RNA sequence: GGUCUUGUAGCUCAGUCGGUAGAGCAACGGUCUGAAGAACCGUGUGUCGGCAGUUCGAUUCUGCCCGAGACCACCA
RNA sequence: UUUGGUGCCCAUGUCGCUGUGGAAACACCUGGUUCCAUUUCGAACCCAGCAGUUAAGCACAGUGGAGCCGAAUGUAGCUGCAGUGAGAAUAGGAAAGCACCAAGC
RNA sequence: CGGUCGCCUCCUAAAAGGUAACGGAGGCGUACAAAGGUACCUUCAGUACGGUUGGAAAUCGUAUGUAGAGUGUAAUGGUGUAAGGGUGCUUGACUGUGAGACAUACAGGUCGAACAGGUGAGAAAUCAGGUCAUAGUGAUCCGGUGGUCCAGUAUGGAAUGG
RNA sequence: UGGAGGUAAAGCUACUGAAUGUAUGAUGGCGCCACCUAGGCGUACUGAAUACAAUUAAACUCUGAAUGCCAUUUAUUUUA
């Protein structure tokens, strides 16, 4: 009844880690440039 | 001049001033005041009147405090003219005062000069008045 | 005074029953409503008429 | 902002102020009301704030689709012979447990 | 998901950090709401489609159109000519948008060197100010016709702000 | 000398309904006899009686009538018709 | 003394019963000219007499006050 | 008698504050697959379940902090100079009460 | 000369009702296929704090808040689980009546139990003969239209009437 | 005996206006600096809101009589 969200997953850049819970899935597996554990706040 | 700033409606009725002081019954400020005996509509005008006249008669020592004020309108109909049609447009502020209101009252100065000026602004208004000393 | 009513009649019997009330200006639509007619002894659709 | 049975409590105020507003007639009333556990009724007769007959779960019942409670009370209102009630959802919806409660309440001779 | 750990651990490693000796004295998260004050649109701006359609898009709860509870002389509103959005998710969506915002969206902004100084409203409650739309994974170069941001909240079961830190600080939330 | 007048603006007024208490108590009523006509119910309806579409009171059986009062403060208002002992 | 009318830009006059201020010249700048006029190009200014209400933002719709204007006022 | 539920009343029935407890119940609580449901959503409603819970609600004790109630006396108004009796202020009271049903007592 | 001529709300109106003045204040000659009927669901305005666009005041979140909010509309009365807000279905914004009362000089005006027919909402109880209530109105006479289990100047029709 | 009622009165942190003094004073007037755009010092003064004490009202009411009114009982009287 919805746009049918799956569980998509991601691909850290830096941190080399993933990510897979729910999120847009037309894209699955699809990467990300700033890493979750990369920020300087997050990190530094 | 003591006078409204703005009110709801222009053309109030009369009110009574035949009663016993509903309100402002004793001193509340000064060590003496002024007391009527006869109640009576005063205006605005000798309100000013006395006013001044403690203020002069007074001095840079103490204070003064007014009790009532002219809430109440009051109309008169112009010269010259048949009654009827309508009621005539409001001309003067009045306080309704009830026999035995405090009213003017002085503190923070000689005795003697507490009656000398409540004996001076007491002259100006139309009720008999009387000098009235604070309770204890 | 304004003349805002209207009268609707019935498309069986085409008697002009009722008598009510509508705003020609806002809805345009002509109404179309079934109460009792007597006429027909039971539920009718009303129709507006002129 | 309630507590999740403030809000049941006052939806039964209103139903029951709906009741004594609109009952001409004497009907003893049908209260039934819903707990997260099980469920229990009771016949509550107004024009004398009393309650002629009872019903629950508590009558050696586990928790709650035990539509019993319908036939037994059912059985003690035909014994005192009154057999037409005004139904009351509580502060619940008449669906579910209720709607089987009141179902099963029907099919035994009540008239609601 | 984020429940994993947190029932792994969260719960616990709380509830033995502060004296409770009650397993669910600990703070829980219960609601996050989205805003995005849609203002341009007067009567006109994109009617709110665009908007609603990335709205959609970030989570597949259905946006809704809130209406204007007032009516304000300034602007061409009155008395309705619906705007906002709002979003409430719950559920396992919750924690998923939680997880999917911390670690892609706000390392993904400008600069995010901090939060969380003065911002809670005083009863365990924050809001974080979302500058831009784009900022986020799910969405494409096209968008509406600007670029607006969003209006969150973090919701707990709580009103003291003690554990409010502790709990903000325990899920690793920027400070 | 007669002067200009005129202006009154102020010579308009309604007539007056008769509203109030038509039945006060210890009085035998009829069904359909009206007990209070209001503006606005000043008096609620107890039992046994009704409440119109003009907000008039008016009795659905035969029998006494009381007032009563109730509410937040005593100041709301009950008038219902008592039953004979029949 | 009463009953109406009007008050808008610098001036003189216009503005769907609600979402709106418009002309001509006056003022500024440039062009022409020995210079000044005239002439040609661009321009510029607008909060609607002052205080109160209805209002979905009142110059606009009503009330009070201010100002002026008008046909008129002691028996006839 | 305790607890749960309900009805009648309407703050002397409130709003707080500090503690005590959950046997049965009462609630949180566990999930949305079923009926049903969200302007959207197991938030609520509705399902089917009791792993944990005294945390909150709930009840019991204390608390007079705010709010509510308020004597007697005197006085204002009346109504033929005696009765009539207010309002305001004050001592003070006040941590609801009344009933039926069900389990344990 | 000016102003007014009917109806509605308040005050004068002296705690039942009624009560005049060229007395004091305001409106009306309506509006709504939903602002009705019904079932279900829900409950303020303002303030404080937090939150980009966004500002004193948009939306949102959490508390406080006994109503200062709302009720198409002048005034009054009433109304916080409602008469206020939303959703689904719908036309009872029905027919024939009407015991009994209200105010009355008359004409007129108002409320209304209850019965029969046939409906709508609801599981049912029940509710629905317009709206939270009070203003939104015009007598006959004359003529026009629809229907018509009526008459038709000797009879059959028709004109023409009821 | 019962009841309806909102007048006399009274009160105004019990609401709508008007309004007195005192205390803290938001705001602004003034001067003031530094700032060309954000603010700071006192503010002869205007004075939000709160607190204490005192007021006023046909069209203000948290309250509030007697008389009067309606009904009823007892007792008496009259055929109105
Ligand atoms: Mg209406
Ligand atoms: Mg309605
Ligand atoms: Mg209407
Ligand atoms: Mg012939
Ligand atoms: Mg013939
Ligand atoms: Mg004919
Ligand atoms: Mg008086
Ligand atoms: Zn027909």
């Amino acid at each position: 009844f919805h746009f049918p969200s799956q569980s998509v997953s991601f691909k850290c850049a830096s941190c080399s880690n993933s990510f897979t819970i729910e999120s847009t899935l037309k894209q699955k597996e699809i990467t990300i440039d700033i890493c979750g554990k990369c920020h300087p706040f997050y990190i530094g | 001049m003591l006078q409204p700033k703005r009110t709801k409606y222009r053309k109030p009725h009369n009110v009574s001033y035949e009663g016993k002081a509903k309100g402002n019954s004793y001193v509340a400020f000064g060590e003496y005041g002024l007391v009527a005996t006869k109640g009576n509509w005063i205006d605005a005008r000798a309100i000013e009147s006395a006013r001044i006249a403690i203020s002069k008669c007074l001095g840079k020592t103490g204070k003064m405090w007014i009790r009532i004020f002219p809430h109440m309108s009051k109309t008169k109909k112009p010269l010259e003219v048949r009654m009827g049609s309508g009621k005539g447009n409001p001309e003067f502020w009045v306080a309704v005062v009830k026999q035995g209101t405090v009213m003017f009252e002085v503190a923070n100065i000689p005795e003697s000069q507490m009656i000398k000026a409540l004996t001076r602004a007491g002259h100006k208004l139309p009720v008999t008045w009387k000098i009235l000393k604070r309770e204890e | 005074a304004v003349k805002r009513s209207t009268r609707l009649g019935c498309n069986d019997c085409r008697e002009i029953n009722y008598l009510t009330f509508k705003n020609v200006k806002k809805n345009p639509e002509k109404l179309a409503l079934n109460k009792f007619c007597s006429r027909c002894r039971k539920v009718v659709v009303h129709k507006e008429v002129k | 902002m309630k507590t999740r049975t403030e809000q049941r409590r006052l939806r039964h105020k209103r139903i029951v102020k709906k009741i004594r507003a609109t009952n001409h007639d004497n009907r003893v009333v049908l209260m039934v009301i819903k707990s997260l556990n099980h469920i229990s009724v009771q016949a509550w007769d107004f024009s004398q704030n009393i309650v002629l007959a009872s019903s629950s779960s508590l009558a050696l019942k586990l928790k709650n689709n035990a539509k019993l409670v319908g036939q037994d009370i059912a059985d003690k209102l035909v014994k005192l012979k009154l057999t037409n009630v005004v139904f009351d959802t509580g502060g619940s919806k008449y669906h579910g447990r209720i709607a089987a409660l009141a179902e099963a309440a029907r099919e035994r001779g009540l008239n609601f | 998901n984020l429940k994993a750990h947190y029932q792994k651990t969260i719960a616990k490693e709380l509830q033995k950090s502060f004296a409770f000796s009650s397993i669910m004295q600990v703070p829980r998260l219960e609601k996050i709401v989205i805003n995005m004050g849609v203002g341009d649109a007067i009567r006109d701006s994109k009617f709110l489609e665009s908007a609603l359609n990335e709205l959609h898009l970030i989570s597949g709860q259905k946006p809704v159109a809130t209406k204007a509870k007032n009516a304000i002389s300034t602007y061409k509103l009155r008395a309705g000519q619906l705007i906002g959005c709002k979003v409430t998710l719950r559920g396992e969506r919750m924690w998923a948008f939680l997880e999917k915002l911390i670690y892609v969206a706000l390392p993904r902004v400008r600069d995010f060197r901090g939060l969380s100084l003065k911002s809670f409203d005083g009863r365990g409650n924050y809001t974080i100010g979302i500058k831009e739309q784009i900022i986020f994974p799910e969405i494409v170069y096209d968008d509406i016709k600007r670029i607006r941001g969003f209006d969150v909240t973090l919701v707990t079961s709580t009103n003291k702000d003690s554990e409010a830190l502790a709990l903000l600080r325990a899920l690793n939330l920027p400070l | 000398s007669k002067k200009g007048v005129g202006s009154t603006k102020n010579g308009r007024d309604s007539h007056a309904k008769r509203l109030g208490a038509k039945k006060a108590d210890g009085q035998m009523i009829r069904t359909g006899q009206i007990i209070y006509r209001q503006r606005g119910t000043r008096v609620y309806p107890g039992v046994n009686v009704g409440l119109g579409s003009d907000d008039t009171l008016f009795a659905l059986s035969d029998g006494l009538v009381k007032y009563q009062k109730f509410g937040p403060k005593q100041g709301k208002t009950r008038v219902s018709v008592v039953k004979h002992k029949l």
